[PDB]
């Protein structure tokens, strides 16, 4: 009888669309819009309705591709409104006057962007309810599938990473400590330019307009994380038959085929997460030191639960041995600090050895959407939404603060 | 401009006399600085309110004080579509009132838009450019509303034409 | 209580369903410990 | 400067700020913060950094307050702060031939005073030390010998009645709200606007914002009516790194926690009801003299519009709870709140007046010799 | 971080601020003869493919200066060995490159002059030039045997993909 | 996108992906999705009894009894044929697809499965068009409650077929904008000559619609389509059905697009006013 | 202590600007005086307004500007265009200080 | 004629020293900046910072070389130079509202502060414990006092305020002053006695500026009524008013016995004549432009002028005068060049 | 000296100078 709510998650690279109650999103489309060319103003007639989004936007003649979301924040609002028009009325095919909505926001967001989003949703589409959710609590709620009943709390550190910057967000009792949020400029795009530079330097025969897609396919299909670099180089040099792979591709113009050798970039791809000076000659700090600094900038009483509940999220954390490498580096950094404090104290400080644990679960790729869907499937979701009557009576100041609890 | 030019000349000449402000501290609460046209605690610092009307519907009310001027403008609304377009336009500006610095978040009753100019704005901007901005605002509102009405009518004609064509 | 207790209720309902759905070249383990 | 050539130094050690100077002057010679900082960078310039420069690069260090409401917590940090105070950077005095006047908050333990006198006589070896009560010095600065002092500084807000030059100890009251609680509440209120500040690394920026923009509303029904219709309360502030923030309706909301403590989860009543109960707890024949002389003090009473609100609340309480039926009887009764603009440093001016009067009388000060063949019993000359 | 040497011996002849580590070579020079199977040339060839991506090195002892000098000369040898076509012409062109008067520390032209220390008298300069020439010739002769695929007798693509990479953004020759 | 589409998407990508993975040779996977459409229509794609080699698509309509009274079951039996099965509990029409016994060209069956909602709204139109073509007159009208407060009336005269809508505008601006839009629909026979005739009546029911429970209040408008035998012949009529049952969503979609374009123009004018007002500062630009 | 204070149409205009209320507190006298002054003003011709304007002293121009700014508060038919033309011709020989003396007046008329 | 753009912020007030080689000004904040002319360029020499509020008044004494400042924080200081630095000294004012104006006495032994709590404070010196004490004039002032000026016999004091009146008070203090002689203003002069009270019946604006003449027997004031008025006390305290056709004027000064120079919101100084028969007449503007969207107004000042002061000698012999404005500029005008440039302009 | 002495008239002079509002708490010499 009751219609399910609509869950929309917007990102820099991909947007995830679907209905509440499901375990997977119904659509994962690129976050680009193909507008008509300017060719030179007042748009006479229905000229603002001549556009395409998603996979149809990429490589269309006599159209210009625009990316409205830049590092998590919306730059152009007209393109965002025209994006959400074809999200609602073409893909989801939902009448907006009957469905509640749930949208996500970047973790460092102004209230003005919340007021603009509430303006668009309440005055252009007439939705009966709206809820703008933070991503870290949804990712931490989606992490409960792997763990059992007893270790189900809302304290932990969330590492979000893909197509943008990597955020390290600590959260305690459902409330995000916003004073200690740090970011790392290495993300999923920079691995693709690193792999593209390596394949440009080594291999030959790649068409120049298809280097980016082949680099993305090599990253998604063959990359992993090595424990050590020089032993992996020795393994590739000695037994070259087992580890060196072959990739085939189809040319777009001549419709022929090409084959290349995939080599050292299988482990040199994600290694810029832990050695960022390989590609970016401005940032030298590895991710484990940033996580340790974020936890050490928190208050004293919360630091021991934050070490025990590190939760990975995002699409760029889907490499094979990520949690084990991060756990080993964090244990080495913490044990270095404790041995330094023990030798400086001279027998005065004898702390307990802490427990570091990094959690990998099944739904790590779409954790924020899964947490939003299982939040919106509850019967108590409709009592914390901002209705249209409160927007009409009180005003647009009700969406500045949210009822998390 | 059958009657627009003497109406705008009279509004400009009244606004030139009203915008003569200076700094003034409060004399009922110590070390406070508030605009006197909104507080209205002392009668001797308030000037007489004046109004300028073009017809029975369009009017401008000007209220002055020692350090603050309040200007309320009523906009011509002929049709029913122009009424809701003007109401959406005035509601659109007042939400972004923090970037304007001279706009009120809620109008005086009976009027459409309301400006509040204190003495801190005349120390930070030229006075004659503020007067020219108010006259430019009142001139550009009606042109924007007429262009909106013509665009809505043309889009409705083409949307009806496509659906009746495709049968 | 609130949305949080119903959230643990719906995750405890879905957890055994997702755990029932999932029912060799990198099997080396000794390089990972210190 | 006495007849024998020994300099007289008045030092006021606060929880937040040390104010030091000479006797007889109308201005403090130096005002600096009171914190000792250690580098946390070696845990992750100089091993021991003390003073206002240690308040400059606070985010690079970890800081410690050696003084907490007149109680010494860390003795080594207090010795380093006193070494910085009597040094060539600030005062440049030779402590072998000087006399010093120090202050003391009400309801102090005797052991802390004994330890402070022992450190001043044994380490720095002054020629004369005197310890005085802060409320008596606050009444000495204004010109009164009988009144009620309401002082709110950086520690605990105190209300103390002083009668005929002696403070009554069984009638003083305290309230646990001061400037650090207002700064933490301003951080909590500014978090909802979107500006995120650290509770330890960004304390000084929010302290300067609170000193610049915050005030006390007179009518608390008129201020948010002005904040709902106009944009005249929004002010732009420039951060040191370069960002520009906007502060709106939170300017009159944080110091309202002084009058309503339940906003910051502190039980009890406000400052006006506590002042009314403190005056009404005394005997009948001396109530009107306490009502005619109420002196404000401390740096946390520097908000604009505070004594008008305090006088209005005290007059409303005396109307509703004593006379109870007549507005005509309220006009004959005299209630005066004394609010001079130099009220931030009343303790220093009172200490300077008391040191300038008694700079030649040998029975006032206690000497190094009277400590040397009596020990702790030289404190018996104090009272 | 980056990989460091481990052949440090408490009684080592410190030439300048470098280390006079022994090598196994038939070329004439002032280095002592090495009895073990591991010397600094094989360690530098082992660590070259991992160290060349790094840009921030840190000096711990005196063997690291010899390590970074041999790493830069492996980069120069790969630049000169990209264009070759047979093994014996590679031996001849390494024999040409080994006797080239490369700039020593102290002279203008050596890039890491601030880290290194120039010698003082003439005999230290002479034995430093002889030691650097012997190290250059030995690492060229050992780098010939690894870059060439024996079945094809052309330079391999797995070693000639590091031509356009520099260690600490430095080069031993001109641009 | 000016005109709306009649095919559902999620059924077409889900069935195309399952059919390509079945025809490739791989083992099938489990699927469980519930979703919605226009006018409160629910969809459920699942596996019957946990068997992963079979998929099953079920629809849920609130008003299936009124469509069943006009004979919607025979049309679904004629179109789908052997794929029609017994319905799931809580659902009205269910189709079963087996991934082992599949035809070769897997293009027509996905397109027929995507139009399940359109095939549910096609019995009453074909029945009344057949009544117009046969020449019988005096039959009762059809009352379809396609929403909670909206009603469709279908009547067949001797020479024309009349379709009366009854839409409700919630917002007060939508009444004025829809009055402008239907004023443009009413005079649209000037440009296009061979067209169905559109009539509009605000706040009142038409005179032919009488002795019913027709609405009176100020937010209700009545839209009348008059269709001729050149539109209700055999080899056009499905196209006519493809333009009739999606009219209301088309109208409300274009009203919401006009309300977005007005917001775009207000953003441009507010940026121009701020750029004018910024220039007045002395040497601070 | 609140602040408490203490054919011959030209001859018809000169008589209407003569003998006004000066200190009376009866509102009916002010209303009938404003009525007869506005009745003289709106029934005037259009070409000879400036001949009536430049036959007055400074106090007559100030009183005319006060009556013109009083006449805008109750608009009826096409009287507002006549009042705007009168305001333009009075501003051409009276300056901005006439408007300043209109605004800073403790006794309305 | 000689502009110098000191700031981009408004200048609230300004003061000169005796030899006109240094200037003190407040750049719209809680600080006082002292600029020094070396050669032909202006270099900022000193900065004074003790207030925690908006500074409203600066005055520099010519002989004793002390600077008095008052601000909106209910506080006032007096600054004296020693060893190359300026040190402040306390003033006990006993006011509970903000202070608006400050003027030194002609003999430099008192100073007058006009404040917002409906009273005037006259302050003198006490050297037994080194401060400045004050006495209060309250009745019959009913609003905020906006301007002050001292008579040249160190007794009388003119004051204009927001209750539309201009009053003359007696500020005689027995401790520091000597026994004065009789004036045409009055004969009985105790402290706080009201000499005369000039205003208007019904109409009236806020009095923005007052001034005495050179002989001290004439007074002039400007209103927000766009009126300028001159009162003569020798001819049985008669008054003459003139209604201008301009925006109101915020400052006025006698440059002679028969001429006044005023400035205000018109960005332009103006000259008025007062003959012996009592007829105030407007003569000319002193900023006639040269005969020859960016606005580019045809005045030397781009915003409102708030202060007119005499630059050359005194009121006995005036040849130059200086103006400061909200636009942040300082302009020096010359009477000799204005006579040759503008025909028909004689200064009497 | 002590508690009562020169301190008393020092406080009298300071109360005369600072608190002068008390000599207006309430709400032949010029013969020529
Ligand atoms: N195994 C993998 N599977 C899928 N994507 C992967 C994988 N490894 C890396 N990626 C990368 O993940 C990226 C997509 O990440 P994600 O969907 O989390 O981004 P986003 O839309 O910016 O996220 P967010 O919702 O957190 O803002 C792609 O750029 C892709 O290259
Ligand atoms: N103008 C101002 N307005 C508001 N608060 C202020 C102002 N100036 C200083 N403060 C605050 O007042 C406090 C300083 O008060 P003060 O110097 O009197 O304290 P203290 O002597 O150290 O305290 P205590 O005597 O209780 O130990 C700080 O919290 C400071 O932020
Ligand atoms: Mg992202
Ligand atoms: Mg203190």
């Amino acid at each position: 009888g009751r219609l399910p709510a609509c869950v929309v998650d917007c990102g820099t690279g991909y947007t995830k669309l679907g209905y509440a109650g499901n375990t997977e999103p119904q659509f994962i489309i690129p976050s680009c819009i193909a507008i008509k060319e300017s060719a030179k103003r007042v748009m006479k007639g229905v000229d603002d309705l001549d556009f395409f989004i998603g996979d149809e936007a990429i490589e269309k003649p006599t159209y210009a591709t625009k990316w409205p979301i830049r590092h998590g924040i919306v730059e152009d609002w007209d393109l965002m409104e025209r994006f959400m028009e074809q999200v609602i009325f073409k893909y989801l095919r939902a009448e907006p006057e009957d469905h509640y909505f749930l949208l996500t926001e970047p973790p460092l967001n102004t209230p003005e962007n919340r007021e603009y989003t509430a303006e668009i949703m309440f005055e252009s589409f007439n939705v009966p309810g709206l809820y703008i959710a933070v991503q870290a609590v949804l990712a931490l709620a989606a992490s409960w599938t792997s763990r059992q009943v007893g270790e189900r709390t809302l304290t932990g550190t969330v590492i979000d990473s893909g197509d943008g910057v990597t955020h390290v967000i600590p959260v305690a009792e459902g409330y995000v400590i916003g004073s200690c949020i740090k970011h790392i400029p290495i993300a999923g795009r920079d691995i693709t330019y690193f792999i593209q530079q390596l394949l440009r330097d080594r291999e030959v025969g790649i068409p120049p307009e298809q280097s980016l897609e082949t680099a993305k396919a090599v990253k998604e299909r063959y990359s992993y994380v090595c424990p050590d670099l020089v032993k992996e180089f020795n393994k590739y040099d000695t037994d070259g038959s087992k580890w060196i792979k072959q990739y085939t591709g189809i040319n777009a113009i001549s419709k022929k085929e090409f084959s290349i050798d995939v080599g050292y970039e299988r482990f040199l791809g994600p290694e810029i997460f832990f050695h960022p000076e390989f590609a970016n000659p401005d940032f030298t700090q590895p991710i484990s030191e940033v996580v340790d600094e974020v936890i050490q900038n928190c208050p004293i009483d919360v630091r021991r639960p934050l070490y025990k509940n590190i939760v990975l999220s995002g699409g760029s954390t889907m490499f094979r041995d990520f949690g084990r490498r991060l756990q080993r580096d964090l244990k080495r950094t913490v044990d270095a600090r404790l041995k330094l404090s023990e030798e400086l104290s001279g027998g005065r400080l004898k702390p307990k050895p802490i427990d570091v644990q990094v959690i990998t679960h099944h739904m790590q790729r779409y954790a924020v959407w899964f947490g939003g869907s299982m939040l919106a499937s509850t019967p108590e979701f409709y009592q914390v939404c901002h209705t249209k009557k409160d927007y009409e009576e009180i005003g647009p100041s009700i969406c500045r603060h949210n009822p998390v609890f | 401009t059958a009657t627009l030019r003497p109406y705008l000349s009279a509004v400009r000449a009244t606004l030139q006399a009203a915008l003569c402000l200076e700094n003034f501290s409060s004399q009922v609460v110590e070390r406070h600085n508030k605009p006197e046209v909104e507080v209205r605690s002392s009668k001797e610092l308030l000037l007489q309110p004046v109004t300028i009307s073009r017809n029975e519907k369009e009017k401008v009310l000007i209220e002055g004080s020692i350090n603050s001027v309040r200007v309320s403008i009523a906009v011509k609304q002929a049709d029913e579509i122009e009424k809701i377009l003007c109401h959406k336009f005035m509601r659109f500006m007042m939400m972004r009132a923090e970037n304007f610095f001279i706009l009120r978040r809620k109008p005086v009753e009976g009027y459409d838009i309301s400006f509040l100019i204190t003495n801190f704005h005349t120390e930070q901007m030229y006075k004659h450019k503020l007067v020219d901005f108010v006259i430019h605002f009142m001139e550009e509102i009606d042109k924007e509303i007429s262009e909106m009405k013509l665009s809505v009518n043309a889009r409705a004609r083409i949307v009806a034409e496509e659906f009746l064509k495709n049968f | 209580s609130g949305i949080v207790g119903a959230l643990m209720e719906v995750m405890q309902k879905r957890s055994k369903a997702i755990h029932s759905s999932d029912e060799e070249d990198f099997e080396d383990d000794d390089e990972w410990e210190d | 400067m006495d007849s024998q050539g020994r300099k007289v130094v008045v030092c006021d050690n606060g929880t937040g700020f040390v104010k030091c100077g000479y006797a007889g002057s109308n201005f403090p010679e130096h005002i600096f913060p009171a914190l000792v900082g250690r580098p946390i960078i070696r845990s992750t310039i100089k091993d021991l950094m003390v003073g206002d420069e240690a308040s400059e690069l606070r985010s690079m260090l970890e800081v410690n307050y050696p003084m907490e409401n007149g109680i010494v917590r860390n003795w080594d940090d207090m010795k380093h702060l006193w070494d910085y105070t009597f040094g060539p950077e600030k005062l440049n005095i030779d402590t072998r031939n000087c006399k010093i006047l120090l202050t003391e908050p009400p309801m102090n333990p005797t052991k802390n005073r004994e330890k402070i006198v022992e450190v001043m006589f044994e380490t720095y070896q002054f020629s004369g030390v005197y310890v005085a009560i802060q409320a008596v010095l606050t009444l000495y600065a204004q010109g009164l010998l009988t009144g009620v002092v309401v002082d709110s500084g950086d520690g605990v807000t105190h209300i103390c009645p002083v009668y005929e030059g002696f403070s009554l100890p069984h009638l003083t009251r305290r309230l646990d709200i001061a400037g650090r609680d207002i700064t933490r509440y301003l951080i909590k209120l500014l978090l909802l606007r979107g500006y995120a500040f650290n509770h330890s690394a960004d304390f000084e920026t929010v302290r300067m914002i609170k000193e610049k923009l915050c005030y006390v509303g007179y009518n608390i029904e008129q201020e948010q009516k002005l904040a709902l219709e106009t944009t005249v309360l929004v002010e732009s502030y420039t951060l040191p790194d370069g960002r520009i923030i906007k502060v709106g309706g939170e300017r009159f909301e944080a110091p309202e926690a002084l009058f309503q403590p339940h906003l910051i989860n502190v039980e009890g009543v406000g400052v006006a009801e506590l002042l009314f109960n403190t005056i009404q707890a005394a005997d009948i024949d001396t109530r009107s003299e306490f009502y005619k002389h109420i002196v404000l003090s401390g740096g946390s009473t520097m908000y604009p519009g505070l004594p008008s609100r305090l006088e209005r609340e005290l007059k409303q309480l005396y109307l509703e709870r004593v006379l109870k039926g007549d507005v005509e009887k309220l006009s004959k009764f005299k209630i005066r709140i004394e609010d001079p603009p130099r009220r931030k440093h009343m303790v220093f001016l009172g200490g300077a007046v008391l040191a300038d009067i008694m700079k030649d009388k040998d029975n006032f000060w206690m000497t190094r010799q009277e400590y040397q063949e009596k020990g702790v019993r030289v404190l018996e000359k104090l009272g | 971080p980056a990989y460091h040497s481990s052949l440090m011996d408490p009684d080592t002849k410190l030439i300048g601020n470098m280390a006079l580590l022994p090598i196994r070579s038939q070329f004439k020079g002032p280095a002592p003869r090495e009895t073990k199977d591991t010397d600094i040339v094989d360690e530098a060839i082992y660590y070259f493919k991992a160290n060349v991506f790094f840009k921030n090195y840190e000096i711990k002892n005196e063997a690291d200066r010899t390590l970074i000098y041999i790493t830069l000369y492996i980069s120069e040898c790969l630049k000169k060995l990209q264009k070759c076509n047979s093994k014996s012409q590679g031996e001849k062109e390494m024999y040409t490159l080994g006797i080239t008067n490369f700039p020593i520390p102290g002279e203008p032209g050596f890039p890491l002059n601030a880290i290194y220390a120039k010698p003082a008298n003439k005999q230290e300069d002479e034995v430093m030039r002889a030691y650097l020439q012997q190290l250059r010739q030995e690492t060229g002769l050992r780098l010939c045997e690894k870059v060439f695929d024996p079945q094809n007798d052309k330079p391999s693509k797995w070693w000639t993909c590091f031509v356009k990479r520099q260690f600490m953004n430095k080069s031993l020759s001109g641009p | 996108m000016i005109l709306l589409e009649v095919n559902n998407r999620i059924i077409e990508e889900t069935l195309a992906l399952k059919f390509e993975n079945a025809a490739a040779g791989n083992k099938p996977e489990a699927v469980e999705v519930t979703f919605a459409d226009f006018d409160g229509v629910l969809y459920h794609i699942s596996n019957p009894n946990g068997d992963k080699t079979k998929v099953m698509v079920s629809i849920s309509l609130k008003f299936y009894k009124e469509l069943q009274a006009h004979g919607a079951d025979e049309l679904l039996k004629r179109v789908y044929g052997s794929y029609l099965v017994n319905p799931e509990s809580g659902y009205n029409v269910s189709l079963l697809y087996d991934l082992e016994n599949l035809p070769a060209s897997k293009d027509s069956i996905v397109h027929q499965a995507g139009m399940l909602k359109r095939n549910c709204f096609a019995s009453v139109f074909e029945k009344y068009f057949q009544f117009q073509e046969e020449g019988k007159e005096g039959e009762n009208r059809a009352v379809i409650h396609y929403r909670d407060d909206e009603t469709m009336y279908v009547e067949s005269k001797k020479d024309r077929v009349t379709v009366v809508f009854s839409t409700v505008f919630k917002d007060d601006d939508d009444v004025v904008i829809g009055k402008v839009f239907m004023q443009e629909f009413k005079e649209g026979r000037r440009a296009s000559h061979t067209a169905p005739q559109v009539l509009f009546s605000h706040r009142e029911p038409p005179l032919e619609l009488k002795d019913t429970d027709a609405a009176v209040g100020d937010n209700i408008g009545y839209i009348t389509f008059v269709l001729f035998p050149r539109h209700t012949n055999a080899s056009a009529r499905d196209n006519t059905i493809n333009l009739i049952h999606t009219f209301r969503d088309y109208l409300h979609y274009h009203i919401k697009c006009s309300k977005a374009y007005i917001h775009t123009r207000m953003r441009a004018k507010t940026s121009d006013f701020l750029k004018v007002l910024n220039r007045a500062r002395p040497d601070a630009e | 202590n609140k602040f408490v204070d203490e054919g011959n149409m030209t001859a018809a205009l000169q008589a209407a600007l003569k003998n006004p209320p000066i200190n009376t507190k009866s509102q009916a006298v002010k209303d009938r005086a404003g009525s007869i002054v506005l009745k003289v003003l709106i029934s005037f011709k259009a070409n000879d307004i400036e001949k009536a304007v430049q036959s007055l002293d400074k106090n007559g121009v100030d009183l005319l500007m006060k009556y013109i700014y009083k006449g805008f508060e109750s608009p009826s038919d096409n009287s507002s265009a006549v009042l705007l033309q009168w305001h333009e011709k009075a501003l051409a020989a009276g300056g901005v200080g006439s408007i300043v003396r209109v605004l800073t007046a403790r006794k309305t008329v | 004629m000689s502009l110098h753009q000191f700031l981009l912020e408004p200048i609230t007030c300004h003061a000169w020293n005796r030899d006109r080689t240094q200037i003190a000004l407040s750049p719209n904040n809680h600080e006082v900046h002292i600029y020094k002319k070396n050669g032909g360029q202006w270099v900022k020499a000193h900065e004074l910072k003790e207030h925690n509020g908006h500074i409203t008044g600066i005055d520099w004494a010519p002989k004793s070389d002390r600077i008095v400042t008052c601000g909106a924080d209910r506080n006032a200081y007096v600054w004296s130079q020693k060893d190359g630095v300026w040190k402040p000294t306390l003033v006990i004012l006993r006011i509970n509202r903000a202070a608006t104006f400050v003027k030194w006495s002609p003999l430099e032994n008192k100073f007058a502060v006009g404040s917002g709590a409906r009273l005037i404070s006259v302050c003198y010196f006490e050297s037994e414990n080194d401060w400045w004490v004050s006495k209060h004039i309250k009745k019959p002032i009913r609003s905020t006092v906006l301007s002050l000026d001292w008579h040249p016999n160190n007794v009388l004091l003119a004051a204009g305020s927001c209750d539309f009146k201009c009053r003359v008070f007696s500020a005689y203090i027995k401790e520091v002053d000597e026994k004065p002689a009789s004036t045409p203003w009055g004969s009985k002069m105790p402290f706080g006695q009201l000499m005369s009270e000039f205003g208007g019946s019904g109409t009236g604006g806020w009095v923005h500026g007052v001034s005495f003449s050179a002989s001290g027997s004439r007074l002039a004031w400007v209103s927000h009524d766009s009126t300028v008025s001159v009162a003569d006390a020798s001819k049985s305290v008669q008054v003459s008013t003139l209604k201008t056709e301009f925006l109101p004027l915020l400052s006025v000064s006698f440059v002679s016995e028969n001429s006044v120079v005023a400035a205000g919101h018109d960005c332009c100084p103006m000259l008025f004549n007062y003959d012996d028969r009592g007829c105030l007449t407007f003569v000319s503007k002193l900023d006639i432009p040269k005969q020859s969207r960016n606005t580019a107004l045809e005045t030397l000042h781009q915003n409102s002028i708030t202060q007119v002061s005499i630059y050359e000698v005194d009121k006995q012999d005036c040849r130059k005068f200086c103006t400061t404005g909200i636009d942040g500029a300082m302009t020096i005008w010359d009477f000799k060049t204005l006579e040759s440039s503008i025909q028909g302009l004689r200064i009497m």
